[PDB]
C-alpha cells in the first residue's frame, strides 16, 4: 500500500546492454523523512556503473560506502544507497547506468526498497524489468485465483517427422489435437487472444467442441515474437488438459511449454516444392490419429 | 554439473522451532554425596544459532533453585540464511533473500545456488526448469542472493533453497514456511 | 518471682510449622507446659498438642512447634507453665506461600501455543500442593483462559499451555495466578505477542559510563557492538539517535542522529555535550535520563536490529548514599554504628567507596562487595534526635562530585527511666553460609545491678519464622560476650536477630532490654542445579547432531527445562525467571519490617517480627496488620 512512501522505479535503454535506472522517491508526511535507505537488486547479470555511482556518492544527502564503491562486475548484485533526507514536497529522483556482465535468457526483475531507518515495516517497494510491466512476472488471474505463466513459449522447434509427431500427439498427458484456423487476433498489454476455429478436432479431450466453433487462445505478450501467430492461416495444435481456462462449457485455452503449434500451409501453398514433405507428413499423421486413435 | 553434489541428494534443514526440550525429569539417579547426575542425549535442531538452556529445579528438601543458563552453539562453515518475512498476500509480487555465508577462513567458494518450484508460487522456476545462479565466495564473507516470487495459496507454504559448492563434498538447504494471507 | 514467657512470630501461618519459644526466669525445679492455640474470639481448640518440660538442664528454655490447620483472622494463643496461664493474641495470615511462573519464550507469534509452569512453594521456598487459579488477560487486561488446578502429588510443578488464536491484539499479554485461599495475593507474569521472525545478529549498546556527568566535556560516549547470534563478527552500518527521558516522557535529540560503519563488529558513536545542552542552564538536567537507540543493518540490506539502552541518569556525583539497612534507633551514651549502603546511579552497589560522617577528620571506611561500609560515631546520653551526615570521600573526585545523605535516629526508651541498655554488633563483611559470625552483646548498666544478669536470649527470624533460639551466657562484669553464630544455608537471603536480658531492678521493678540486628547473607539456591555438555570433547556442534547434556543435583529434584533461541532475546529479554528474582519476592514477605533496634524493647521485638509476653505483664502491642506500615 505504500502509506510513508512514494516510489516510481523505471528502467530504460542507455544513449555489453547497459541501461538506465532511475528511482523517484517521496516521503507521505507533513516533514521531511531522515536517513533513509535504498535497498537495491540487480537484474540478473547486471551491475552498476562504477562512475556514475561515484558522481551520485559526491552528491548532497547522499552516501554510498567504499564497500559499494569499489565491489565490481564481481558481485554487485545488490547496493544500498543511503540518503541523509527525503523530501515531502517533491520528488527526490536519482539514476544511474546498469551494465550486462553475464548474458541468460530469463532475466529476474530487479528491485528497490525505500523505508525511513527507525521503521522497517512501513517501506516501499517497486520491481524494474525491461519488458515486464513495472517488474511484474507473467501470470494470469481470474478473481482471486492466479497462476503462474513464467515458461517457455510453446513446445521446441533437427527435423520434425511424421514419426515425432505421432510419438508427441499420443504422450499420456495430451488432451486435445486440432486443425485450426486463426479468425481474430487481439493484442494487449499482458496477453494476447487468439480466437481460433476448431476445423476438426483430430483428438477430442475434455472441451466438448463441435466443428467449426471458436475457442479462445491465450499467451504472454512476451511469445508474441516466437509465436507469430497470423490471421486466416491454419495451424496444428495439441496440449494438455491442464491448461484449460476458464469453466465449463465456455473454456479458453493457455498456450504455454506444452502446446504444439505449427503452421500448417495453406492448400494450395502445399503444391511448392518445399512444402510438400511437411504437407504429406500432416495429412498421413491427421489420416493415423483419426482412425487408429493413440497407441496406449 | 561437472562435479557438484545434485539438487535430489541434498536435504534441506527444516526443524528451526525458537524453543524446544520443554522436558520434566527427576533426579532419581543413585546419587553419590547427595547429588544425582542425569545424562540426557538431545538432538540439536536445525538452526544455525545460540540455544540457552534453562534449568528449574524443586526439591522437598532444597526448594527451588533456578539454575545458571547453558548455552550451545551450532554452526557450519557453508550455509543459507533464508530470509522469509512472517507473512504475505495473496498474489502480490515479493523480493525474499537467501544469503549464503563463507566463513571458510582463506577458501572461496564457487557455489550453484537454486531456487526450488513450488506450484504454490509463481517464480523463474518451473517444473522442466530450473532457477540455478552460480556464484563466488569470497573467505569469510556472504553473499545476499534476491528471488522473486508470487504466492498463489493462501496458508501455510514452503520456499526451499540448496546450494552446493564445485569441487568439495560442501552444500546446504534450507526449507521453510511463511503465512499466505488472501487480499 | 519466676517470670514465665513465651515469644513467636507476629504473623502466624496455616499449615505450616510455626515455633513458640517458652522461658521460665528464675525457675528451679522442672516445669510443665502446655500450649494450646484457640480461634479468636471464642473457643474451638484448633492445636491442641504441645505441650513440652522447662529443665534445669536446659536452663529453663524450650520450644513446642506447632500446626494451625485448615476482618483478619486472628487466634489466642495459650501457654500454661504448671498453674501459670500466659495467653497472646496473634495475627494469621491465609497464605501459603509464593507462585513463580515460567513461559518457554519472551515473545510469541499469533497462531502458536504459549507453554508455561507454575511452581507452588510455601514461605519456606519448599513446594506445596494447593488449589491455584489461573488468569490469562489481554492487553487491555480482560481475562480470555482460566483454569483451575491443584499441584497435590506434584512437587510444586503445574505445567501449562495456551494457543494464542491466529486473530489477537498484539502486545503485553498477562498470566495472573493465586492460591484459592488468598485471592488478595495475585503473581504475574507478561509475555509479549506480535508477529515477528528470529534476526540473525544481536546489537549492543554500551556507554563507557553508566551514568552522564553534566560537566563531562566528552559528552556521552557509547560502543555499538553486533555479532550473528552463532559468535561471528557483523559488518554493517548503524543508525544511532539520542533522547532525554523524563520520568516517562522521551524527547529524541535529533541533530544527535548518526550513520556509523560497523567494523569487525563494532562501531563508535558520541553525544557531544554542546548538541546535548542545545537540543534542551545545565544542572535543570540532573535527575533526568538519557536513552541510546541503535539500529544496525547488514551491509547487505538483508537484516536488520533495533537496540536501546535506556535510563543512563544524569549526574552530579557517581554515587548515591543509603540509610536502609541503618537502624533508626540508637542508645543514648552508647556508640551508634551505621550500615551505609553505597550504590552506583543504576542501582548496583559500589565496591571500595570511602565514606565517613560530616567532617572526619581521621575517620573513613571502605564499602565493600556488597556496597556496604560499617561506620559509628559516639553518642550523648541526651534525648534529643541524632542526626548523621555521611559522606563520600573519593580521592580523584573532587567536593563537589561526592555523595552526602542525612538520616535521624530516635533514643531506645528505657523502662521507668532506667538507663540500662542491650547493643548487638556484628563485623560488616558478605556472609556465606558455612562461616560463622560472631555476634557481640554489649551491656550497659549500672555496676549495682550488672551481676544478676547471667544471660541473653537470643532469637533469629529468617523468612517469617522463628529459624532458631538459644541463650549466651555471661559473667558478672562482662561488658562484651561473643555468640559464634554458625551460618547455614536456612538464613538466606538475610535474618534478624534479637537477644534480650531481664532482671527485677529497681524498685522491685521488672525490666526487660531488648535489641536486634539485621544480617544480611550472600545470595545463592539452597541446593544446587548444574547444567552443562556431557560430551568430553570437542568444537561446535553441527545442525542435526546429537549430544549429551548433564544436569547435576539433588537426589530426587523434580528438575524442568527449556531450550531458546537467542534470537528470541534480541527481540524481548524481559520477564524471565532467575533465583534472583525469587529472593527478591522473599525478602518483601518479611514480617520483620526495620533493620533493628525500636524504641523501646517492646518495639524491639515487634519491629522484628515477634510478639513477646510475659506473666509480669510486659507484652509487645497487638499487630493487627498484615504489611508492614508505609
Amino acid at each position: 500500500t505504500c502509506n510513508k512512501f512514494d516510489l516510481k522505479v523505471t528502467i530504460k535503454p542507455a544513449p555489453k546492454n547497459t541501461m538506465i535506472l532511475e528511482i523517484c522517491t517521496r516521503y507521505r508526511g507533513d516533514q521531511d523523512a531522515t536517513m533513509s535507505i535504498l535497498d537495491i537488486s540487480m537484474m540478473t547479470g547486471f551491475a552498476p556503473d562504477t562512475d556514475d555511482l561515484k558522481q551520485l556518492a559526491n552528491g548532497v544527502d547522499r552516501y554510498i560506502s567504499k564497500y559499494e564503491l569499489d565491489k565490481a562486475f564481481s558481485d554487485r548484485n545488490t547496493l544500498i544507497i543511503y540518503l541523509d533526507k527525503v523530501s515531502h514536497s517533491e520528488d527526490d529522483c536519482l539514476a544511474f547506468k546498469v551494465h550486462q556482465y553475464f548474458n541468460v535468457e530469463l532475466i529476474q526483475p530487479g528491485a528497490v526498497k525505500v523505508y525511513a531507518y527507525y521503521n522497517l515495516e512501513e517501506s516501499c517497494t517497486r520491481f524494474y524489468h525491461p519488458e515486464k510491466e513495472d517488474g511484474k512476472l507473467n501470470k494470469l488471474c481470474r478473481d482471486e485465483l492466479c497462476r503462474c505463466a513464467e515458461e517457455n513459449c510453446f513446445i521446441q522447434k533437427d527435423k520434425v517427422t511424421l514419426e515425432e509427431r505421432l510419438d508427441k500427439a499420443c504422450e499420456p498427458g495430451v488432451d486435445y489435437v486440432y486443425k485450426t484456423r486463426l479468425v481474430k487476433v487481439q493484442l494487449s498489454n499482458d496477453f494476447d487472444e487468439y480466437i481460433m476455429a476448431i476445423e476438426q478436432t483430430i483428438k477430442s479431450g475434455s472441451d466438448e467442441v463441435q466443428v467449426g466453433q471458436q475457442r479462445t487462445f491465450i499467451s504472454p505478450i512476451k511469445c508474441r515474437e516466437a509465436l507469430k501467430l497470423e490471421e486466416k492461416k491454419h495451424y496444428l495444435m495439441w496440449g494438455l488438459s491442464s491448461d484449460f481456462w476458464g469453466e465449463k462449457p465456455n473454456l479458453s485455452y493457455i498456450i504455454g511449454k506444452d502446446t504444439w503449434v505449427e503452421h500448417w500451409p495453406e492448400e494450395d501453398e502445399c503444391q511448392d516444392e518445399e512444402n510438400q514433405k511437411q504437407c504429406q507428413d500432416l495429412g498421413a499423421f491427421t489420416e493415423s490419429m483419426v482412425v487408429f486413435g493413440c497407441p496406449n | 554439473d561437472e562435479d557438484i553434489i545434485a539438487e535430489e541428494n541434498i536435504v534441506s534443514r527444516s526443524e528451526f522451532p525458537e524453543s524446544w526440550l520443554w522436558n520434566v525429569e527427576d533426579l532419581k539417579e543413585p546419587p553419590k554425596n547427595g547429588i544425582s547426575t542425569k545424562l540426557m542425549n538431545i538432538f540439536l535442531k536445525d538452526s544455525i544459532t545460540t540455544w540457552e538452556i534453562l534449568a528449574v529445579s524443586m526439591s522437598d528438601k532444597k526448594g527451588i533453585c533456578v539454575a545458571d543458563p547453558f548455552e550451545v552453539t551450532v554452526m557450519q562453515d557453508f550455509f543459507i540464511d533464508l530470509r522469509l518475512p512472517y507473512s504475505v498476500v495473496r498474489n502480490e509480487q515479493v523480493e525474499i533473500r537467501a544469503v549464503l555465508y563463507n566463513y571458510r577462513q582463506n577458501q572461496e567458494l564457487k557455489v550453484r545456488v537454486e531456487l526450488l518450484h513450488n506450484p504454490a508460487f509463481c517464480s523463474l522456476a518451473t517444473t522442466k526448469r530450473r532457477h540455478q545462479q552460480t556464484v563466488t565466495i569470497p573467505p569469510k564473507s556472504s553473499l545476499s542472493v534476491p528471488y522473486v516470487i508470487v504466492p498463489l495459496k493462501t496458508g501455510l507454504q514452503e520456499v526451499e533453497v540448496k546450494a552446493a559448492v564445485y569441487h568439495h563434498f560442501i552444500s546446504d538447504g534450507v526449507r521453510k514456511s511463511l503465512k499466505v494471507v488472501p487480499e | 518471682s519466676p517470670m514465665y514467657s513465651i515469644i513467636t512470630p507476629n504473623i502466624l501461618r496455616l499449615e505450616s510449622e510455626e515455633t513458640m519459644v517458652l522461658e521460665a526466669h528464675d525457675a528451679q525445679g522442672d516445669v510443665p507446659v502446655t500450649v494450646t492455640v484457640h480461634d479468636f474470639p471464642g473457643k474451638k481448640l484448633v492445636l491442641s498438642s504441645e505441650k513440652t518440660v522447662l529443665t534445669p538442664a536446659t536452663n529453663h528454655m524450650g520450644n513446642v512447634t506447632f500446626t494451625i490447620p485448615a476482618r483478619n483472622k486472628f487466634v489466642t494463643v495459650q501457654a500454661t507453665f504448671g498453674t501459670q496461664v500466659v495467653e497472646k493474641v496473634v495475627l494469621v495470615s491465609l497464605q501459603s506461600g509464593y507462585l513463580f511462573i515460567q513461559t518457554d519464550k519472551t515473545i510469541y507469534t499469533p497462531g502458536s501455543t504459549v507453554l508455561y509452569r507454575i511452581f507452588t512453594v510455601n514461605h519456606k521456598l519448599l513446594p506445596v500442593g494447593r488449589t491455584v487459579m489461573v488468569n490469562i488477560e489481554n492487553p487491555e487486561g480482560i481475562p480470555v483462559k482460566q483454569d483451575s488446578l491443584s499441584s497435590q502429588n506434584q512437587l510444586g510443578v503445574l505445567p501449562l499451555s495456551w494457543d494464542i488464536p491466529e486473530l489477537v491484539n498484539m502486545g503485553q499479554w498477562k498470566i495472573r495466578a493465586y492460591y484459592e485461599n488468598s485471592p488478595q495475593q495475585v503473581f504475574s507474569t507478561e509475555f509479549e505477542v506480535k508477529e515477528y521472525v528470529l534476526p540473525s545478529f544481536e546489537v549492543i549498546v554500551e556507554p563507557t559510563e553508566k551514568f552522564y556527568y553534566i560537566y563531562n566535556e566528552k559528552g556521552l560516549e557509547v560502543t555499538i557492538t553486533a555479532r550473528f547470534l552463532y559468535g561471528k563478527k557483523v559488518e554493517g552500518t548503524a543508525f544511532v539517535i539520542f533522547g532525554i527521558q523524563d520520568g516517562e516522557q522521551r524527547i529524541s535529540l535529533p541533530e544527535s542522529l548518526k550513520r556509523i560503519p560497523i567494523e569487525d563488529g563494532s562501531g563508535e558513536v558520541v553525544l557531544s555535550r554542546k548538541v546535548l545542552l542545545d537540543g534542551v542552564r545545565a544542572e535543570d538536567l540532573v535527575g533526568k535520563s538519557l536513552y541510546v537507540s541503535a539500529t544496525v543493518i547488514l551491509h547487505s540490506g538483508s537484516d536488520m536490529v533495533q537496540a536501546e539502552r535506556s535510563g543512563i541518569p544524569i549526574v552530579t556525583s557517581p554515587y548515591q548514599i543509603h540509610f536502609t539497612k541503618t537502624p533508626k534507633y540508637f542508645k543514648p551514651g552508647m556508640p551508634f554504628d551505621l550500615m551505609v549502603f553505597v550504590t552506583n546511579p543504576d542501582g548496583s552497589p559500589a565496591y571500595r567507596v570511602p565514606v565517613a560522617v560530616q567532617g572526619e577528620d581521621t575517620v573513613q571506611s571502605l564499602t565493600q562487595g556488597d556496597g556496604v561500609a560499617k561506620l559509628s560515631i559516639n553518642t550523648h546520653p541526651s534525648q534529643k534526635p541524632l542526626s548523621i551526615t555521611v559522606r563520600t570521600k573519593k580521592q580523584e573526585l573532587s567536593e563537589a562530585e561526592q555523595a552526602t545523605r542525612t538520616m535521624q535516629a530516635l533514643p531506645y526508651s528505657t523502662v521507668g527511666n532506667s538507663n540500662n541498655y542491650l547493643h548487638l554488633s556484628v563485623l560488616r563483611t558478605e556472609l556465606r553460609p558455612g562461616e560463622t559470625l560472631n555476634v557481640n552483646f554489649l551491656l550497659r548498666m549500672d555496676r549495682a545491678h550488672e551481676a544478676k544478669i547471667r544471660y541473653y536470649t537470643y532469637l533469629i527470624m529468617n523468612k517469617g519464622r522463628l529459624l532458631k533460639a538459644g541463650r549466651q551466657v555471661r559473667e558478672p562484669g562482662q561488658d562484651l560476650v561473643v555468640l559464634p553464630l554458625s551460618i547455614t544455608t536456612d538464613f538466606i537471603p538475610s535474618f534478624r536477630l534479637v537477644a534480650y536480658y531481664t532482671l527485677i531492678g529497681a524498685s522491685g521493678q521488672r525490666e526487660v532490654v531488648a535489641d536486634s540486628v539485621w544480617v544480611d547473607v550472600k545470595d545463592s539456591c539452597v541446593g544446587s542445579l548444574v547444567v552443562k555438555s556431557g560430551q568430553s570433547e570437542d568444537r561446535q556442534p553441527v545442525p542435526g547432531q546429537q549430544m549429551t547434556l548433564k544436569i547435576e543435583g539433588d537426589h530426587g529434584a523434580r528438575v524442568v527445562l527449556v531450550a531458546v533461541d537467542k534470537g528470541v532475546f534480541v527481540l524481548n529479554k524481559k520477564n524471565k525467571l532467575t533465583q534472583s528474582k525469587i529472593w527478591d519476592v522473599v525478602e518483601k514477605a518479611d514480617i520483620g519490617c526495620t533493620p533493628g533496634s525500636g524504641k523501646d524493647y517492646a518495639g524491639v521485638f515487634s519491629d522484628a517480627g515477634l510478639t513477646f509476653t510475659s506473666s509480669s505483664g510486659q507484652q509487645t502491642a497487638q499487630r493487627a496488620e498484615l504489611q508492614c506500615p508505609q
